[PDB]
DNA sequence: TATATGTATGTGTGTATATATACACATATATATATATA
DNA sequence: TATATATATATGTGTATATATACACACATACATATACA
């Protein structure tokens, strides 16, 4: 560890780390027991981003401007 | 013609690059030896290493061998003769006009001195020769060991089977793979590629070793060719001819396509211990041992090379480009050659091929234009890549154009959290790239493709986008009202929703008849003038291949004058001129059914979508479908899985 | 480009992936077909050739006092260290 | 002589890429343009820009212009005669 | 007969042709007349034109005018560092 | 004298295999070509 | 034997391009080989 790490500002941005890990942590096993198979909404996300992307795409001939 | 055009080209003597021996056709001629190489780098590392006069006193020299190119690949000449049946009852062999002007092959009968009509079955016409046995210097990668060499046997055995017998046809055999240990001063040597991937699985510790790939023979440094020509008799093979010879040469190179097929399924028999021993003691080869280990391990190295995979609908080079694109373009996304990029997949990922190969690739996978290959292609490209007109064969050389990394596209089609988490391909040692990408939507049925191959055809035409989102989406979400039903259609193999093909950037219409769909290009017609105007032209047609062949057809010639191109740079504008009262012989002469109009079938304007849906799948091998639906429920698993892990 | 190339571990590389290095990273503006014939002349190392001192090490076929160096291998096939 | 100044060494026919005007030696021969390219790709891009239909209407096409390659370097006459 | 790296070429000649030689290729003193023959010498002539930082010819007399031009950069780089 | 009917060629796509060619620039050497001598 | 041409080769660093082969299959163009005859 640097010494850098050892000061007031550091040690409260460690603790927010935490914290967003630790409700990450409980956004992952919230879905991985969800129906029908495990990580079914993230796939439907997936679904819309590379759907906009490809309409994207298809506006600037393929340039993406 | 040939003498019109023979006082700039005579008589080349090169034969072939062909250099003579000392003792060619003479009173020792049946001594002599003739190393047919591949290439002219080849011969490179024969002149030198036959020139070793007091470091190799035990070695060959000029004095009995020759030398001779092989122009790359042979010819094959059993697709390309006829036996015709006589009045007497014997069928004669008579070869075509194009296998007769083949300057390679002609270059080795004027060398060896051979005979066409002759059988050489008496000793005293196998004195007649100007060599005593040719030697094929090839080289040890897979290409080149399997099918040049089946090919040259080929040829022998199909005109002179009795040279095979009695020991005329001869090989060398050289390393494909060196591996250095530290400190020892011996090298292991590999010929084969699976066996040496099959020996470093093994190893739990390859920090220190250097594993050294020969690709070609002119790879090889002076002190490895000082060891190997010390030992050049010693490494000298001779082909016997079997009796179940002459199936196997009728199944690899016949014309018949289903034997090879039918073939082609099964792996290669691994060989035995006594076959083994046999052929490194007695020295000899039987020929339908080499048939059913190099040639077919070549052909399903060539399915390999050139059939995509059902997943992620990318070829083998395709997949090397799109790791090394996601590799290379990762600091920023700045703009580099396509032979700089090409040099960089070609160190990072391990390519073992040519350049040429390689730029043409990297070319045609950037390239974006109606009709194209691809319609979501992993590149940008930037500069002169082609246009419709002459078919995307208008590009620029590689040193001009540019290519860029489809940053987003490429983030959400393939992402990178999952990339962690396949099986990769390793080449000689090292991690290059995976065995396939599984990507968010099912890209193999989402573009087009018409290729060759051993064996196999493939060819797609490629699905509208909305049918793949309602499809995966009736897949997936729960709160869609087509998911149950979907989910009995996939228990029960039935269909429910449509997939149709794709009619994005096509201005042209799609009729389904019976069991294919067909396209329509559309004219305009004017009597005031006698002008038709072609203002579309079918799915994937060229527009100067098309002109080109409404113009080689006298039957229409006689009904039009004068044919002007107004095409702009990605819109087909054509204008035909008619002599006057043509129109009705026009309509009473090219006939009108129900599928198709006259004037269509005056010019050319509609063809079928016909598919061959031929796909390599995990693990290696041919899948053939026969369906999309098929595709898209073979593929959706995969995806479902890689969620549940990462 | 030679020096920087081979800075991290000296392993050889073909004759054109090197070149398109050299290309990428030396900001070359010229056609790639007289570079790869530069690279493969900067390494040959026979009697009467024109480097005594070559900047690189060649392995494979780099041709011969009897043609001049003018056989050499492809750069498909030839490399350099 | 005459048959081998003739007969063997007789008329030929058109050169390799050459792209004509539609006007080319007719009534409106003086109001047409060649324009010389130095090799393929250059009329790549040219065949691309000349054929802007509708989006350019103040720029030239094919019907009074057309199309050459000048095959790499030109050789000098100044010191062949 | 040569070598990859070593020069034996053989000659043969018509017989009792050795004595016709000496009258028609006469021996200079500073070659042989069969070096006459055989074409077996040639002339080391010089052209020493080279750039020179920031640019432009320069043009040299002999190689010691090369080397006392190259030393002094030598020494002040050694200085700078 | 029109009709079929079984023959034979022929480009075309992707991924492979092996090659080929024109031009600029300086200067020293070369091997045959040329007058006019006669 | 002489004075005189005009074409001809090779070196490094540059400028441009050409071409042969494999593999599958739907499709296009060329007869041609008969079979009633006529």
């Amino acid at each position: 560890l640097q010494a850098r790490e050892l000061l007031i500002a550091a040690k409260t941005r460690r603790v927010e780390k935490i914290k967003k890990m630790q409700a990450r942590l409980d956004k992952v096993e919230q879905l991985l027991q969800e129906s029908p198979f495990p990580g079914a909404s993230v796939w439907l996300e997936e679904i819309d981003a590379v759907e906009k992307a490809i309409i994207k795409g298809r506006n600037t001939q393929w340039k993406f401007h | 013609l040939q003498s019109i055009s023979k006082k700039d080209n005579h008589k080349q003597v090169d034969v072939d690059k062909y250099t003579r021996a000392r003792n060619a056709g003479g009173k020792r001629a049946q001594d002599c030896m003739l190393l047919a190489a591949e290439g002219d780098s080849a011969l490179s590392l024969l002149r030198t290493g036959l020139t070793l006069g007091k470091s190799n006193p035990s070695g060959p020299s000029f004095d009995f061998c020759g030398m001779i190119s092989l122009g790359g690949v042979i010819m094959n000449a059993c697709k390309k003769v006829t036996n015709i049946t006589t009045d007497s009852g014997e069928t004669i062999m008579v070869r075509n006009e194009q296998l007769t002007n083949n300057k390679v092959l002609q270059g080795i009968v004027q060398v060896l001195g051979l005979d066409f009509n002759c059988h050489y079955k008496t000793q005293e016409e196998r004195a007649k020769l100007r060599y005593g046995c040719i030697v094929a210097c090839v080289d040890q990668d897979l290409d080149g060991c399997g099918k040049i060499l089946g090919l040259l046997l080929a040829y022998f055995h199909l005109f002179w089977p009795q040279l095979i017998i009695h020991g005329f046809v001869k090989r060398l055999l050289t390393p494909l793979i060196r591996v250095y240990e530290k400190g020892k001063t011996m090298p292991v040597e590999f010929y084969y590629e699976q066996e040496f991937d099959a020996w470093a699985k093994k190893q739990t510790s390859l920090a220190n070793h250097t594993v050294k790939y020969y690709k070609g023979l002119a790879a090889h440094d002076t002190h490895e060719v000082k060891s190997m020509f010390k030992h050049f008799d010693n490494m000298v093979y001779t082909f016997t001819l079997d009796d179940s010879a002459k199936e196997l040469f009728h199944i690899y190179f016949g014309g018949e396509s289903e034997l090879r097929k039918r073939e082609l399924c099964t792996g290669v028999v691994p060989l035995t211990e006594t076959q083994t021993q046999s052929i490194h003691s007695v020295r000899r080869i039987p020929c339908s041992l080499h048939l059913q280990v190099d040639t077919k391990a070549y052909k399903l190295d060539a399915i390999e090379r050139q059939i995509p995979n059902f997943l992620d609908g990318m070829t083998r080079a395709r997949r090397k480009i799109l790791a090394g694109g996601v590799k290379c373009f990762a600091s920023n996304n700045r703009e580099r050659k396509v032979f700089q990029f090409g040099g960089y997949v070609a160190d990072h990922m391990f390519y073992h091929h040519g350049d040429m190969s390689l730029n043409t690739s990297i070319i045609k996978a950037a390239q974006y234009y109606p009709g194209s290959s691809h319609l979501y292609p992993v590149f940008i490209g930037i500069g002169s890549f082609g246009s419709r007109h002459l078919g995307g064969k208008d590009a620029g050389s590689p040193r001009y154009i540019s290519v860029q990394l489809a940053s987003e596209f490429i983030k959400t089609m393939f992402p990178a959290e999952d990339s962690w988490l396949l099986p990769y391909v390793f080449e000689d040692g090292q991690r290059a790239e995976p065995e396939y990408y599984v990507p968010v939507l099912p890209l193999a049925i989402m573009e087009y493709g018409a290729n060759p191959s051993e064996g196999w055809k493939y060819t797609t035409w490629a699905r509208q986008l909305e049918d793949i989102l309602a499809l995966v989406r009736a897949y997936v979400d729960k709160d869609n009202p087509k998911h149950e039903l979907l989910h009995y259609a996939i228990k029960h193999k039935i269909t429910i929703l449509p997939l149709r093909p794709s009619n994005y950037n096509f201005k042209g219409h799609l009729k389904r008849f019976g069991q294919y769909y067909y396209s329509y290009g559309t004219y305009v017609i004017s009597e005031q003038r006698n002008i038709i105007t072609i203002t579309e032209l079918p799915l994937r047609v060229p527009t100067v291949a098309y002109i080109e062949s409404i113009k080689k057809s006298s039957n229409r010639m006689t009904f039009i004058e004068e044919i002007i191109d107004y095409s702009s740079s990605e819109t087909i504008e054509i204008l035909v001129k008619l002599k006057p009262n043509s129109l009705n012989r026009i309509v009473e002469e090219f006939k009108e059914t129900e599928e198709q109009d006259s004037i269509e079938n005056f010019l050319r304007l509609r063809n079928c979508l016909h598919s061959h849906l031929n796909f390599v799948k995990p693990k290696g091998g041919i899948i053939e479908f026969n369906t999309y639906y098929e595709i898209l429920y073979a593929w959706l698993p995969y995806r479902r899985e890689l969620y549940q892990k990462r």
